[PDB]
RNA sequence: CGCUACUACCGAUUGGAUGGUUUAGUGAGGCCCUCGGAUCGGCCCCGCCGGGGUGCCCUGGCGGAGCGCUGA
RNA sequence: UAAAGUUGCUGCAGUUAAAAAGCUCGUAGUUGGAUCUUGGGAGCGGCCGUCCCCUGCUCGGCGCCGGCCCGAAGCGUUUACUUUGAAAAAAUUAGAGUGUUCAAAGCAGGCCGCCUGGAUACCGCAGCUAGGAAUAAUGGAAUAGGACCGCGGUUCUAUUUUGUUG
RNA sequence: UACCUGGUUGAUCCUGCCAGUAGCAUAUGCUUGUCUCAAAGAUUAAGCCAUGCAUGUCUAAGUACGCACGGCCGGUACAGUGAAACUGCGAAUGGCUCAUUAAAUCAGUUAUGGUUCCUUUGGUCGCUCGACUUGGAUAACUGUGGUAAUUCUAGAGCUAAUACAUGCCGACGGGCGCUGACCCCCUUCGCGGGGGGGAUGCGUGCAUUUAUCAGUGGUGACUCUAGAUAACCUCGGGCCGAUCGCACGCCCGGCGGCGACGACCCAUUCGAACGUCUGCCCUAUCAACUUUCGAUGGUAGUCGCCGUGCCUACCAUGGUGACCACGGGUGACGGGGAAUCAGGGUUCGAUUCCGGAGAGGGAGCCUGAGAAACGGCUACCACAUCCAAGGAAGGCAGCAGGCGCGCAAAUU
RNA sequence: CAUGUUGGAACAAUGUAGGUAAGGGAAGUCGGCAAGCCGGAUCCGUAACUUCGGGAUAAGGAUUGGCUCUAAGGGCUGGCAG
């Protein structure tokens, strides 16, 4: 092409949006907005496929032009707008929130929080940008430039926003001890504690993360936001509580349950 | 020394007509951990594409070969030999990609044969992409 | 049109290239300003992403700054001297950076009197009779010239400067493009950087 | 050696036709610089002279030019 | 494409069947002798089997009281090799889950509103990562221009300190 | 399934191939009851195309005086509906094809600290110390037309803005720089010598240009981001809201909720481009190639959005090559993949997913954030259409269809 | 030196000796006969064939004035002056 491009296939559309193959040729080409392409859940998909609120397009359409679906803190009309990673989806009307986790496996957990924990989300600052009258500013995750931020606010640390008015509350400097969600590669949503900071001048330095139950792995530092510290969660995590038991193990907790029932 | 050159060869940054009554040198540590040099902090030599006493950022990839030729100015081909492994024939041949490398002039006393570091920087030149680290003196050679 | 091109010329070796794309519009060049000395002429160019590039073509004024004390005003350029990229480029009277120009000495020659208090340059014997230059000398109150006591001793100006403005007209480098910025901007040579182009001034003369 | 069928090869014809890059030459065209100036204006300043301030000013129906400025 | 071990890396043949240059030299190319780290303590099950210790120099705690014991950090002959982790588009492929009526397929569906699906593997080479140090490469000192050591002196040096002031 | 078998001989044992043998994927033959999936003008001709369609679009919210329609409470204009038209946006996606192209493309890897980027999203929008709302057109419309002809347009009369431009005051009283009249003190007999108050003038945001001084915050490292000063400001111009919609409240003409659109800058998102490292089929009946038409470096610029011989000036004499450079061929887009397959391999990938190229062949441009656009234009070349002979219009390698070529391929 | 052993006046045909011709261009003619083109220098470039010497100024191109500079190339006296 030479400039934008508008359509997204469905063969291309990202692993974890869980999109079949034999329905459509396209998936929903989502939005620009705070999230990358591969990286969020369009509006669309977690209406429809992940909550089966809507059956067609259509009908997606038809709820967010009433204008109920309110992405952290603010109504947005589009079908196709990116929710990603802590992004809190308050359709008013139901009585249910969803902050947008990631799920022990790739996709986007159907997380449904309590409104007192919807108040905050949690943003992991990438750069500390200082302004043009010596006034620094903190560039979140999720675009979310705030200004007038606390020195001691490195730029690797996550803050707590609040969303009904948008400045920083609380943040968890980046030590280890400290809880983390793996945000990419094939260790995308265990949460376990930072125990080194293994650092490399030039090239990508790597972050060795240990889960509850003792499973080391390791990623390298771009792909980790803390949600805690010690052992002890901001958020409310989805049921498993991101462990990762293996294929065999989750062989048999599928048929622990499969045969207690009967 | 300098100045046989038709502009007037200088640092753009340290000024040097300061009102009073050795010139201040610009130099930066180049990163990845290497010394800078004795002769590019003491020196009285002047390059733009010298990472030491000019503007050339090294990012990206960290290599490193033996010198072949030192006939350009202010610059030198390395050879870079390796072995490609064909899984048919489960054997490997000597191949070799000798690029040419940005050698700045505070790395003074270079002979052919000599073990050198490059650092990935932007395009000095059509060819030239690679500013010279460290030169390590090579097997032997005493003189 | 013009291109810059990474495709069309040799390689390495001296083998040639086949053209796998025709001419791209983002691998774009334009005819150079060549930007000339007369009364101001700047035309605007649009260039890559909508934004505005000032094509200086005719170009009287500019910002030329002193180096010792950092005195710097809009001034009259009257000369092209020295070119060290083309000699053609001197002769046809074109402003490009790093140019040696002639300027006003004037305006700085007024800014010096106005805070040093003394006569720079000016062959000794010659008088103002309108006397408005020697007011800005002159006249001043009791504790105040102890202001001006203590800079008359940080005075001393580079001789080989104090010639220019005796002749009126002082050696400056265009540190600007002209034909980029739509300025022919720049600074005064001082010391050592003069020292220098003065030599390749008498070595094109004979 | 002789008869036949077939296949390439040599072959005068400075053989012919297709591409390819290319010295030299002419050169559409757009674009650019530089001149140009067809026309279209809004004014100054004035005219026959209206409605108020005190022969001076302040506004309107309308009339030329020095085409005197200025812009596109 | 396999059959073709009739293209032969695995894996062919060259005395007589097709085939060793007439012979020798010879620079690329390929391949190159042996050689430098061994054995001991110790924890341990039924004489044997198994794990672990035999480099080096500031920030903080478990202190102990100018000195030690242990971690967080930078550096440490390299390279090939091996192992490890990261990073690795889906779809295809292998394959886990499930009666598309079976099947190729599909990613569905499953229980009396709820539950749980929509794993994982593989991805050659190169680059990243951290172990390993046999094998194969290479480097130290042989005019000692040598390592280990504090000495004696040399040139610019900018802070603990000569109350505010120079 | 890690497989063989027939054929030289009077017979033999070999070498050795011919031929069987199964898969595959093109075409063709003869046949065919059910049903579920499903390729399809790649191969030759990136040959040629009749015709139709394939990108247009209005909200409470830029503009609504077409009775084209319509409701009733006006005389404080507008009910509301709504073609045309202006405006804004999209038309750079998608689709199709595989002609080019052999370190090119492409794939893995990284870099952009070397650059741009409409929209989206979050910042920013009295930071600058100097009007209760301005100006004159044009479109639709009416009206008169020229032409064999077109999505050709002219002349004339009016009329709008989030179209086109000029521009205000509020904030706003001062603050910070250099200036300086002048104003109280002290110190020595007077000079000399040490601290203060301070009218006026000049300048004062961010964005941009140059130069200088200094060492908040971030980095593996900046000539980074801030800071201070000195100036600069493109008349073919940065911003510093003349904008519209709702329900409309509160109270001896002030204030106020929710939007909408626009905008300099900053981040972000979709990107895009330029680079890094390694990797490609055949050929030596291609052994030297490249270089005062850029070959390889240096310097200074021009130019570009940026890095760069990208292009010039001036130097230097380099640069690749038997580890196969340079040349030439490809019935060559590249990879994901496909077929076969004991293990190794061999062969194919036009083809739906990615990246690239191209729209008859080249070339040149406009508009725009983005195009060297072809369901855009201007040429030239090839081809071809309508014609009153003056002119005019064109681009199926979109979807169907049709001709041509063929062994070879579907419904206007 | 005095136009080659004479002058003057005209400016016809036909000559003899020089030129030039629109458009075509060898159709003229035994036949390009005669005429014409080309032509010097500098910078590129140069085929078959060859007895390897040649062919060769093959063929084929580009350039050339005037003016005004720049640089380079030397003697001579005591890495530089005169």
């Amino acid at each position: 092409a030479r400039g934008p491009k508008k359509h997204l296939k469905r063969v291309a559309a990202p692993k974890h949006w869980m999109l079949d193959k034999l329905t459509s040729v396209f998936a929903p080409r989502p939005s620009t907005g705070p999230h990358k392409l591969r990286e969020c859940l369009p509006l669309i998909i977690f209406l429809r496929n992940k909550l089966k609120y809507a059956l067609t397009g259509d009908e997606v359409k038809k709820i967010c032009m009433q204008r109920f679906i309110k992405i952290d803190g603010k109504v947005r009309a589009d079908i196709t707008y990116p929710a990603g990673f802590m992004d809190v989806i308050s359709i008013d009307k139901t009585g249910e929130n969803f902050r947008l986790i990631y799920d022990t496996k790739g996709r986007f957990a159907v997380h449904r929080i309590t409104p007192e924990e919807a108040k905050y989300k949690l943003c992991k600052v990438r750069k500390i940008f200082v302004g043009t009258k010596g006034i620094p500013h903190l560039v979140t995750h999720d675009a979310r430039t705030i200004r007038y931020p606390d020195p001691l606010i490195k730029m690797n640390d996550t803050i707590q926003i609040d969303l009904e008015t948008g400045k920083i509350t609380d943040f968890i400097k980046f030590d280890t001890g400290n809880l983390c969600m793996v945000t990419g590669g094939a260790n995308l949503g265990r949460i376990g504690v930072i125990t080194n900071r293994e650092r490399h001048p030039g090239s990508f330095d790597v972050v060795h993360v240990k889960d509850a139950n003792g499973n080391s792995f390791a990623t390298r530092l771009s792909n980790i936001f803390v949600i805690g510290k010690g052992n002890k969660p901001w958020i409310s995590l989805p049921r498993g509580k991101g462990i990762r038991l293996t294929i065999a193990e989750e062989r048999d907790k599928r048929l622990a349950a499969k045969q207690s029932s009967g | 020394d300098i100045q046989t050159e038709r502009a007037y060869q200088k640092q753009p940054t340290i000024f040097q007509n300061k009102k009073r009554v050795k010139l201040p040198r610009y130099y930066k540590n180049i990163g990845l951990g290497f010394k800078t040099p004795k002769e590019a902090i003491e020196g009285t030599y002047i390059d733009k594409k010298c990472p030491f006493t000019g503007n050339v950022s090294i990012r990206g990839r960290i290599l490193s070969g033996v010198v072949t030729k030192m006939k350009m100015q202010r610059t030198i081909v390395i050879r870079r030999d390796y072995l490609h492994y064909i899984r048919k024939y489960n054997r490997f041949e000597k191949r070799h990609k000798n690029m040419s490398v940005h050698l700045s002039p505070c790395f003074r006393d270079v002979q052919i044969g000599d073990i050198v570091t490059v650092g990935e920087c932007r395009p000095l030149s059509k060819t030239v992409r690679f500013n010279v680290l460290k030169v390590t003196k090579a097997a032997g050679t005493k003189k | 049109g013009i291109s810059r091109d990474n495709w069309h010329k040799r390689r390495k070796t001296g083998g040639k290239r086949k053209p796998y794309h025709k001419k791209r519009k983002y691998e774009l060049g334009r005819p150079a300003a060549n930007t000339k000395i007369g009364p101001r002429r700047i035309h605007t160019v649009r260039v890559r992403g909508g934004n505005k590039k000032y094509r200086a073509l005719r170009l009287d004024v500019g910002n030329f700054s002193w180096g010792s004390e950092c005195c710097t005003r809009k001034t009259r350029i009257i000369d092209v001297v020295y070119n060290a990229s083309n000699n053609e480029l001197v002769r046809t009277k074109t402003l490009v950076k790093n140019c040696i120009v002639l300027i006003d000495s004037t305006p700085y020659r007024q800014w010096y009197e106005s805070h040093y208090a003394l006569p720079l340059g000016r062959k000794k014997g010659a008088k103002l009779t309108p006397e408005e230059e020697e007011i800005l000398n002159k006249k001043r109150s009791k504790k105040i010239q102890k202001k001006y006591d203590e800079r008359k001793k940080n005075a001393k100006i580079s001789s080989l400067l104090e010639e220019q403005f005796q002749q009126g007209k002082l050696l400056a480098c265009i540190a600007s493009r002209p034909g980029q910025c739509g300025r022919a901007d720049g600074y005064v040579l001082e010391g050592k950087e003069l020292e220098f182009y003065l030599r390749k001034i008498k070595a094109r003369k004979g």
